[PDB]
């Protein structure tokens, strides 16, 4: 399941970029 | 990544359909054969009948 | 497969989430 191992990475970074921008919005006051 | 999707339908559509057909098609090769052994069975019985 | 189709839309919604918070967050900070 390579397909998902690929797709995870890719919905990990949508996400990870989500979450960078969550923390930071946060972070920013 | 048009190689996730280039490799989960090739590792799926290029298997299921040839892996699947040599299945049914050896099924009947091995048919044909357990076929022979039954004639093998009736060729025994046939040279005891003799 | 239910686990994943159900974990790949936790990472969507990790990031759907998260996106949410960024623009809720940076909305206000």
């Amino acid at each position: 399941m390579d397909a998902i191992k690929k797709k995870m990475q890719m919905l990990k970074l949508d996400k990870e970029n989500a979450l960078d921008r969550a923390e930071q919005a946060e972070a920013d006051k | 990544l048009n190689e996730l999707q280039a490799l989960i339908e090739a590792h799926f559509e290029n298997r299921k359909k040839e892996e699947e057909e040599l299945v049914s098609l050896k099924d009947r090769i091995e048919r044909r054969r357990a076929e022979r052994a039954e004639q093998q069975r009736i060729r025994n019985e046939r040279e005891k009948e003799r």
